[PDB]
């Protein structure tokens, strides 16, 4: 299962 | 889906508070608590992704996560009148992390303590065109319930706490009125009221 | 002693065009799932026979994940473009490597979360899965904002979570 | 911050509505929710970037549009009273961490001839309460309005106040047996007795009412119940 980046930076 | 047991909760000021929240996802989701003060948007109270089950939030709020009971209970050591709001529990499934789902919300009413209760019922006359009367119940205690109108024609409002910031004085108040020919002070506000009030 | 990796990279396009995004998945040094952006039909494809059995819902879901990652990477490359005070007349690249190492006991040994920019080490998650290691000026900002937003515990929630179970789920099919 | 528009809106069934949501800090994820009674709030729509959409829990009746990263719109082509609700828009640079808007109260009507402007009155402090409690209590009262879509505010000396005021959290049905009955709302402003004794002080309760817009249909005997500011007023009194 691929992950979601979620957070900008 | 998130399940919050009660939609209405009433607690005296300066007391411990626990608002419960249980979810229905087997795979542990991301957990959140939010606050909605009256006439405002929702603000994130606290969050939990992983690690320490005890999460500290702003304004003295905490939340304990229980993998055992699939719980996420909000707690505060002591409540104040300013903490009167609707509290929401929110979750987001794994993978759908940015997709939130809120509970029904628990309306938290915190009955403030009053050092010197002196209940009373007065009659207020209209500014223009006199003989338009309105009966007012005030300075009573948060323990005595204000009952709804049994006659549709007569109108009674639920209790309301106002705050005079300068004098550090808060007071509850209910308003009753009628446009009929026969309506008095002791005539209304009858249900479950103290016989010690001024008329 | 098994492992799992995900390499997601994005590269800015010259002139005036939308950047290229790719996402390659590894299981025990073996490519198993792949994605590209400039392809005719930008979707996830299985690179081994064992995967093909998976239902369509899996594919559409991870595809939506991929799209969200496209937008994510876009916003982030704009962001880093702003950080290093760079003009828009150049081509840069951003890489995200996230994975997991599992011992003989089956339980997670070492989680991996690394972000690099322009061939240089930008920011990296530590072995404690709580702190961050940053090198230069612009990275410390990300470290602060992620210390306040609690990023390490989110990426820990993924690493200790879905990564392991899905890894075993794949290993069972081999 | 996150700004949504408009704050308040009243429309008719079949009317066209469009809610705007603008953010000033370029977050990516944007949301459109509605908060109802006994349902908490539910996700209408959401977007993970410019030019993209995603279906929430209740998409029926509502279409959305994401033009830019900072502009999210929720469109409402066919209006129905089941869509009378409070709409919040949100933003996020973090999964689960949302920044909610100010709010957008919308009421959809099947009918216009049931729309009534509020009748506002101020009731002056009872002398008994003045002598007994050394305090004065004025009571604002807005009656006979429909729909339930008003905003009450106290203005002392032409300036809005929030101290010593209890406005009822939600109005009262004049006919609780009815469903589309008119509504009544009360409010109390309490000040020091010496402040009301001062005849040089100006007290006024204002009700901001939202009803028929300028683009609404109206042919009737009564006066057009437009969105208006209905106020009531009283001066200080020594006595």
């Amino acid at each position: 299962q691929p992950a979601e980046g979620g957070f900008q930076l | 889906s998130v399940t919050q047991p009660d939609a209405r909760v009433t607690v005296s000021e300066g007391a411990s508070l626990q608002l419960r929240c249980k979810y229905s996802y087997s795979a542990t989701p991301y957990l959140f608590w939010y606050v909605q003060y009256p006439r405002q948007g929702l603000q994130m109270l606290l969050k939990y992704y992983s690690g320490d089950p005890v999460v500290q939030g702003v304004n003295g709020f905490e939340a304990e996560f229980s993998k055992s009971d699939s719980s996420f209970h909000l707690r505060k050591a002591s409540v104040h009148w300013s903490d009167s709001a609707v509290y929401f529990c929110a979750v987001s499934a794994k993978g759908t992390g940015s997709k939130l789902s809120f509970g029904k919300g628990a309306k938290l009413t915190v009955s403030p303590n009053i050092q010197n209760p002196d209940p009373a019922v007065y009659q207020l006359r209209d500014s223009k065109s006199s003989d338009k009367s309105v009966c007012l119940f005030t300075d009573f205690d948060s323990q005595t319930n204000v009952s709804q109108s049994k006659d549709s024609d007569v109108y009674i409002t639920d209790k309301c706490v106002l705050d005079m910031r300068s004098m550090d004085f808060k007071s509850n108040s209910a308003v009753a009125w009628s446009n009929k020919s026969d309506f008095a002070c002791a005539n209304a506000f009858n249900n479950s009221i103290i016989p010690e009030d001024t008329f | 002693p098994h492992s799992m990796r995900y390499y997601e990279t994005a590269t800015s396009r010259r002139g005036l065009g939308e950047p290229r995004y790719t996402s390659v998945g590894y299981v025990d040094d073996k490519e198993f799932v792949r994605f590209d952006s400039d392809a005719e039909n930008p979707r996830y494809e299985p690179q081994v026979p064992w995967m093909e059995q998976e239902g369509p819902e899996y594919w559409e879901r991870i595809t939506q994940i991929a799209k969200g990652q496209e937008q994510w990477f876009r916003v982030n490359l704009r962001t880093l473009l702003g950080y290093y005070n760079q003009s828009a007349g150049g081509t840069h690249t951003l890489q995200w490597m996230y994975g997991c190492d599992v011992g003989s006991d089956g339980r997670l040994l070492r989680g991996y979360e690394q972000f690099a920019y322009d061939g240089c080490d930008y920011i990296a998650l530590n072995e404690d899965l709580r702190t961050w290691t940053a090198a230069d000026m612009a990275a410390q900002i990300t470290r602060r904002k992620w210390e306040q937003a609690g990023a390490a515990e989110y990426y820990r929630a993924y690493l200790e979570g879905e990564c392991v179970e899905w890894l075993h789920r794949y290993l069972k099919n081999g | 911050a996150v700004t949504q528009s408009p704050r308040n809106k009243v429309t008719v069934t079949g009317g066209n509505v469009t809610l705007s949501c603008r953010q000033t800090n370029s977050h990516n994820y944007m949301y459109w929710y509605r908060q109802d009674t006994g349902h908490g709030l539910r996700l209408i729509h959401y977007s993970y970037g410019a030019g993209n959409l995603q279906i929430g829990d209740v998409p029926d009746g509502y279409k959305a549009t994401r033009t830019t990263q900072e502009d999210f719109f929720l469109l409402l082509e066919l209006a129905s009273p089941s869509q009378t609700s409070l709409y919040f828009c949100a933003s996020s640079d973090a999964p689960g961490q949302l920044y909610f808007g100010e709010g957008s109260k919308l009421t959809v009507l099947e009918d216009l001839k049931n729309v009534f402007p509020p009748e506002v009155a101020v009731f002056e402090p009872s002398e008994a309460e003045i002598s007994h409690t050394q305090k004065a209590t004025l009571v604002c009262l807005a009656t006979g309005f429909y729909p339930d879509h008003v905003e009450l505010s106290w203005w002392v000396n032409g300036k809005e106040v929030h101290s010593g005021v209890c406005t009822d959290p939600q109005p009262l049905k004049e006919q609780p047996a009815l469903n589309d009955s008119r509504y009544a709302l009360s409010s109390r402003l309490r000040v020091s007795a010496t402040f009301w004794q001062n005849p040089r002080n100006h007290f006024r309760c204002q009700v901001q009412f939202y009803g028929l817009s300028e683009n609404d249909e109206w042919t009737q005997d009564r006066a057009k119940p437009v969105t208006q500011i209905v106020s009531a007023e009283a001066w200080g009194r020594a006595d």
